[PDB]
């Protein structure tokens, strides 16, 4: 019986290759390892209490552009909407 | 998204590149006798089964034990990597 | 050819000390005259069997890879007029230019050849230790492979003063003669220093114009075209290319060296 | 007649040694199909015939990675002007 | 078996960069310009030296400023700097 | 691209030909046609690929491997052994002295003499001829190749070539007619090959086996089918047979020292 | 750097010390770069045509040369701003190689990503003797690609034996299919017969397929060896 | 014309693709097209890129994205080997239904969707190459990778043994299968189905 961190499961799909199934290779994943995202006015959703919730660090939280990276716009109509949806009595 | 160039500088070397090497391998020793000596009292009637280990940590050196090459590669793949106008 | 030899003898199985020598005699004579691979660049070609400067052609160059220039993101825009235009990020060369460059190079190695010039091909980048000693064989001409000493043109009396020095003659025959001490001490200036990475030689590009030296170069789509007497757009990275363009100054140089070893011969 | 240098390495910085790694480079392409299968001279030794103080330990060590692949070649095989260019050193 | 100050000046130009020797000790002049004594600030005492800017040119067509540097005497420097003005001698249109 | 070898005054061949063996015809069926049709469609298989730049013979070797490749492989073979088949049969007329040759050709060569005497335990070769003949009627069932061999045991032996088979990699000589049902003792044989090449390659090295063919007589339908006819398989065979320029099989000998 | 002067002005330079003194003997190669000068005009020359796409680089739409209200309904009579712009560094910037012949490429490659996977022989060989007859997808030398697919539809668009480009790659579509069935066929037929015919292979593609994999599988199990191990002593 | 060299240059006969040279994404169809040298270029050191590639790389099939990029460097990885995998399938010898081809055997303004095969097969879709085509040994993922290609292991009766004999080197093991066969789903995947000999 192994531990996960040590057994790559392509799957059927996929191509396996004979480095691919190496340690080196999970490694290498690891490495390098949405309808706001799509492009929907997030201000919109001033109130939908439910959409806004997503981006947000659980902690009453935006998130800087380095995780939820959606647009310029689209994360600040987001962070208006949260905003927003706050004055918007739910959330 | 990704993207971030830097300004030049006089060289991309590492600071102290950390390699990782274990603990004093008697630090951590010595520090379960206190991880079981604050409770148990002294020399534990458990530590028996303990103390036996930073026995000969010490012994001959009471310490049991008293690097990288990227500053080179570094030095070598910068005037490459950097992406200077031409001149 | 072979004096460590022993031919087994009569029932000794075929010795694996000569048996090889039946497969050479199976190569040069039978070999594969049957089906013979033709029209097909080698690397073994360029460096040896070079294009006489009047043969050369945009597509011979375009094949050579004399074109694909830098990148569209690193052009020293010293280079609008040599520029043919950009494609997948790569700046393509104006062979025709090129052409018209190479020409001319060519022509002011083989007229240097043809008055004792003494040449001295400089290339760095990997792979050019042949090409280049191979071009200097031809045009009894010098060259270097790794780094340009610093200093070797304008310090010379200094860097280069305890290598020897031989009398030449007009055949280019070691005269045999004693050279005396100041004689052989002094400074002997190259007449023809062509660069083959002008990108990272400046400093011999440099010393030869403070040297009143001419040079001859290959610049690129980063190089600056003004170092150098006499610029020849092309491409400075593969090295199929730089042999092609070093090879045609090879044999330019060479035919200058024939002529020049012809008059001689008349007297 | 014209005063010129004997080596076609004069310009580089150590032009006696990469002319001596130059045949032994030759010999090698020229008999690079022979098949293969010690006391060689020092480096102080080598020096004095060599570049002489210009002389680096890298250089050397190509040198003697040269001069130890030539004397590989299996003796029944070898020919009389790679001993002789291996004499020297 | 083995102006004079100007004659060595040339002869080891000619060893060195090819220009004649005669050319140098008889067809040129040497006029110093600015002979100072500047110095650095060195931790093992404040170290003096002599700055010369020696103009040599032939009075027909070509002139080179050249300066100069030593730190033990001030004509030491002028040796050095008619070498650095007669190895840049430029054409005057 | 490849370019059909010229063969030796084919002057004549356009129209003449080699004296008994053919006149102009065959050749036409063969080097003019035959050769160029598989030089070009192996051309065309080379096209893009590493496989061209080396003469097709190292190709020939090169394809011994990753069977995928046995199409051209099998082609590439055919092209060598047809050069080899028509060197044999090379009328080769010796030059000079103006007057057309007086074809004094040096028949089987002193070192021949011998090398057969070995080969085939104190036999005399022409008598090699007809057992030739009869090995090649009995050792094929329809395209191939004859081919005297010499081995690293110098037993100058000759081999059962088919269709197209590798006069020198054993593993792929096509002697085993796998169509005709073999003896178990064949068998035996390939059981060795299975285990003989199986640890050979397996440090990276198919078995080198120096045996290098000697005399080839394409056994393929343009060999016979194309002039001389059916059942006149044999009787191709036998002027061939009965004629071979020997400066070409006197230079197919390791007979001497190098370097 | 800068448009430097003592790089092409050697003959000068050395001219003046050949006349006054600093020079005795001229140096060899004076006469070469004086029979072949020096090309010195360093100037950013202009461009006025694609070298590709033949579009034409230096015009203007003056309004006159034009009637017919913009798909937008409407009559323009005055010059608009980029149309007064002064457009002249466009003049000087190398314009781009637009090639349909290139997006082809990519779409045949996109529907037949295989063939980008096929080996193709990038390396250029003497490109001069390479005159194709083009109305079959075959030529000698050349060997077969999607490439020789785009060269293709070009007769059919050029000739003109078909209509519109994504008719015309079609039509040299199935025209590459049958030479790719026609080799798969021929692919088999060299093993299955030569399988039938005494022929003996060393290792074949399920071969390298499995001893790459397994000598991997060497390096795996020694490594999980530590790692799964270790975490035991790291967690005990 | 200096274009018209360039539209016919081998250097653009190679299509463009920025796609990643990690793709950690599930990979079913190939990314790149692998640029192949003659061992003589290898030696040379040239593989016809913008700059040359480095001796460190010994292989002859490279890919590559950027000729030349800002840093000075080619953006290539020596790892260009689907040479292999596309080889295996022939190695395997099995057709694949492709849906119904209507007229043309893969049938299809734009064939964008349902490519087809995509070149992965050829060969006429019936042959006797089938005799129980030829039991290729795969290397079980519990599924099971044969000739690069995971195919469903099926079996009379589950072999619990069987796996236990390789416990955890189910993979590291190679049982010959029978391929029953694949299929390839409009987003060319192929889906295929083992036959564990066990």
């Amino acid at each position: 019986k192994i531990d996960q961190s040590l057994s790559k499961k392509l799957p059927k799909g996929t191509i396996y290759d004979p480095f691919d199934f190496s340690m080196g290779r999970i490694h290498l994943d690891r490495k390098y390892q949405d309808i706001m995202k799509s492009g929907a006015n997030p201000l919109e959703f001033y109130a939908r209490p439910r959409i806004l919730s997503r981006y947000v660090t659980s902690t009453g939280r935006i998130q800087h552009r380095d995780i939820t990276g959606l647009s310029a716009k689209n994360q600040r109509r987001l962070s208006k909407a949260i905003r927003r949806c706050q004055a918007i009595g739910l959330m | 998204p990704p993207v971030y160039r830097l300004p030049p500088l006089p060289r991309l070397k590492v600071k102290k590149p950390i390699i990782r090497q274990e603990a004093n391998k008697c630090l951590v020793l010595m520090s379960n006798l206190l991880q079981c000596w604050s409770s148990y009292g002294h020399m534990s009637p458990k530590c028996a089964g303990l103390v036996t280990e930073l026995k000969s940590c010490t012994s001959e050196s009471a310490l049991g034990k008293r690097k990288s090459n990227i500053n080179y590669h570094a030095a070598r793949l910068y005037d490459r990597i950097n992406g200077k106008p031409h001149d | 050819p072979y004096p460590n030899l022993i031919p087994s003898a009569n029932d000794k199985p075929y010795s694996s000390q000569e048996l090889f020598l039946r497969q050479l005699n199976h190569s040069m004579r039978t070999a594969k005259l049957g089906a013979t691979i033709s029209k097909v660049y080698y690397p073994h070609k360029d460096i040896f069997y070079p294009p006489l400067p009047e043969n050369i052609t945009v597509e011979s160059l375009m094949s050579a890879g004399v074109h694909l220039g830098q990148s569209t993101s690193l052009w020293r825009s010293s280079t609008q007029s040599y520029i043919y235009g950009e494609y997948k990020g790569i700046h393509i060369i104006d062979l025709n230019q090129t052409l018209s460059y190479l020409k001319r190079a060519a022509k002011v190695v083989e007229g240097v050849s043809e008055s004792g010039g003494i040449i001295l091909f400089l290339g760095t980048r990997q792979g050019q230790k042949r090409g280049l000693e191979e071009a200097a064989k031809k045009t009894h001409g010098y060259y270097v492979s790794t780094r340009w000493i610093p200093g070797t043109l304008t310090n010379s009396t200094e860097i280069s003063g305890i290598w020897e020095k031989q009398e030449i003659d007009s055949n280019d025959n070691p005269t045999e003669r004693a050279l005396s001490p100041n004689e052989t001490s002094k400074q002997v200036k190259p007449d023809l220093l062509v660069v083959l990475n002008p990108t990272e030689n400046r400093n011999a590009l440099l010393e030869a114009i403070k040297s009143r030296v001419p040079t001859i170069a290959i610049i690129d789509t980063d190089s600056e075209p003004s170092l150098v007497t006499y610029p020849i757009p092309g491409n400075d990275d593969s090295l199929r290319s730089v042999n092609f363009l070093l090879g045609v100054l090879a044999r330019a140089g060479q035919r200058g060296l024939q002529n020049r070893l012809a008059r001689n011969n008349e007297k | 007649r014209r005063i010129v240098p004997k080596l076609a390495t004069f310009y580089s910085a150590n032009p006696n040694h990469e002319d001596r790694i130059n045949r032994l480079e030759r010999l090698l392409r020229k008999y690079i199909k022979l098949p293969s299968q010690a006391p060689w001279i020092s480096f102080d030794e080598y020096a004095l015939i060599g570049g002489g103080t210009k002389l680096k330990p890298t250089q050397y060590t190509q040198l003697l990675y040269m001069l130890n692949k030539l004397h590989n070649i299996d003796p029944q095989l070898t020919n009389d002007e790679i001993t002789s260019e291996l004499s020297q050193y | 078996l083995p102006k004079s100050k100007s004659a060595d000046v040339a002869a080891g130009l000619h060893k060195q960069t090819g220009v004649d020797p005669d050319y140098i000790t008889r067809k040129l002049t040497m006029k110093p310009l600015v002979m100072k004594r500047v110095s650095n600030q060195t931790g093992k005492g404040k170290i003096a030296s002599f700055y010369a800017l020696v103009v040599v040119g032939d009075k027909n067509g070509m002139v080179g400023l050249g300066e100069g540097k030593s730190r033990e005497e001030m004509s030491k420097a002028i040796f050095k700097a008619h070498w650095d003005a007669v190895r840049n001698l430029k054409e005057i249109p | 691209i490849h370019v059909v070898p010229k063969l030796p005054n084919s002057k004549a061949l356009l129209q003449n030909g080699v004296p008994n063996i053919l006149s102009s015809s065959g050749f036409k069926t063969v080097w003019f046609d035959y050769q160029r049709y598989l030089c070009d469609k192996l051309t065309l298989a080379t096209a893009g690929q590493s496989l061209e730049s080396y003469y097709p013979f190292h190709i020939l070797l090169k394809t011994a491997g990753n069977p995928l490749q046995s199409n051209i492989f099998n082609l590439a073979s055919s092209i060598h052994n047809n050069h080899l088949f028509v060197e044999n049969i090379l009328p080769s007329a010796v030059e000079h002295g103006t007057n057309s040759n007086a074809v004094v050709k040096t028949e089987p060569s002193r070192l021949f003499l011998s090398k057969i005497k070995d080969s085939f335990n104190g036999s005399d070769w022409e008598v090699v001829k007809e057992e030739m003949i009869y090995r090649a009627e009995n050792e094929v069932l329809g395209q191939g190749w004859l081919f005297l061999v010499e081995n690293n045991e110098k037993k100058l032996f000759i081999l059962t070539s088919n269709n197209n088979g590798t006069p020198y990699y054993f593993p792929r000589n096509q002697s085993f007619d796998l169509n005709s049902a073999i003896s178990i003792d064949e068998f035996a044989t390939l059981k060795q090959m299975k285990e003989l090449i199986g640890k050979s390659t397996k440090l990276n090295g198919k078995v080198q086996d120096w045996t290098m063919p000697i005399i080839c007589v394409n056994l393929w339908d343009h060999a016979y089918l194309h002039d001389y006819g059916v059942g006149n398989r044999s009787k191709y065979v036998k002027n061939v047979l009965d004629n071979l320029n020997w400066s070409v099989v006197n230079n197919r000998i390791f007979s001497g020292i190098s370097k | 750097m800068k448009i430097q002067t003592n790089a092409v002005n050697v003959l000068q330079r050395t001219s003046a010390y050949l006349k006054s003194g600093l020079l005795k003997e001229t140096p060899a190669w004076y006469n070469v770069v004086a029979s072949i000068p020096p090309s010195t005009k360093f100037t950013r020359e202009p461009r006025f045509k694609n070298p590709s796409n033949g579009h034409i680089i230096g015009k203007l739409v003056d309004v006159t040369e034009q009637p017919h209200a913009n798909n937008k309904g409407l009559y323009k009579t005055r010059p608009n701003s980029s149309d007064k712009r002064v457009g002249v560094k466009r003049l000087y910037r190398p314009p781009k190689l637009t090639y349909v012949e290139d997006r082809l490429r990519s779409l045949f490659y996109k529907q037949h990503p295989w063939e980008l996977s096929r080996p193709k022989i990038l390396v250029e060989n003497e490109i001069g003797d390479e005159n194709y007859d083009w109305s079959h997808m075959l030529q000698i030398g050349r060997p077969l690609d999607g490439e020789s697919v785009i060269q293709r539809t070009m007769y059919l668009i050029k000739t003109k034996q078909y209509g519109d480009m994504v008719e015309a790659y079609d039509h040299a579509r199935y025209e590459f299919y049958a030479l790719r069935m026609q080799e798969e066929t021929e692919q088999q037929v060299a093993l299955e017969e030569a399988e039938m015919f005494g022929s003996l292979f060393g290792v074949s593609a399920i071969e390298h397929g499995i001893q790459k994999e397994q000598e991997v599988l060497d390096v795996w199990e020694k490594k999980v060896v530590e790692e799964t191990e270790l975490m035991a002593a790291r967690t005990s | 014309t200096l274009a018209e060299l360039l539209g016919r240059s081998r250097i653009a006969q190679v299509a463009n693709n920025h796609k990643p040279l990690t793709y950690t994404g599930k990979k079913f169809h190939p990314t790149h097209q692998i640029i192949e040298t003659k061992p003589s270029t290898l030696y040379r050191q040239e593989w016809g890129l913008k700059s040359a590639i480095p001796s460190k790389i010994k292989s002859r099939y490279l890919v590559y994205n950027d000729l030349d990029t800002l840093e000075r460097i080619t953006t290539f990885e020596p790892r260009g080997g689907t040479q292999w995998n596309r080889l295996r399938f022939q190695e395997m010898g099995v057709p694949i239904v492709s849906n119904i081809g209507r007229q043309n055997p893969f049938f299809k303004k734009f064939n964008t969707e349902i490519i087809g095969t995509g070149g992965l097969s050829y060969s006429l879709p019936g042959k006797l190459k089938v005799i129980q085509r030829t039991v290729v040994p795969g290397r079980i993922l519990n599924l099971a990778a044969i000739g690069g290609f995971v195919a469903d292991v099926v079996f009379f009766q589950s072999p619990p043994s069987s796996f236990n004999s390789m416990g955890d080197f189910i993979r590291m093991k190679t049982f010959l299968f029978e391929i029953l066969e694949a299929s390839m789903e409009k987003n060319g995947s192929v889906s295929m189905h083992a036959r564990l000999l066990e």
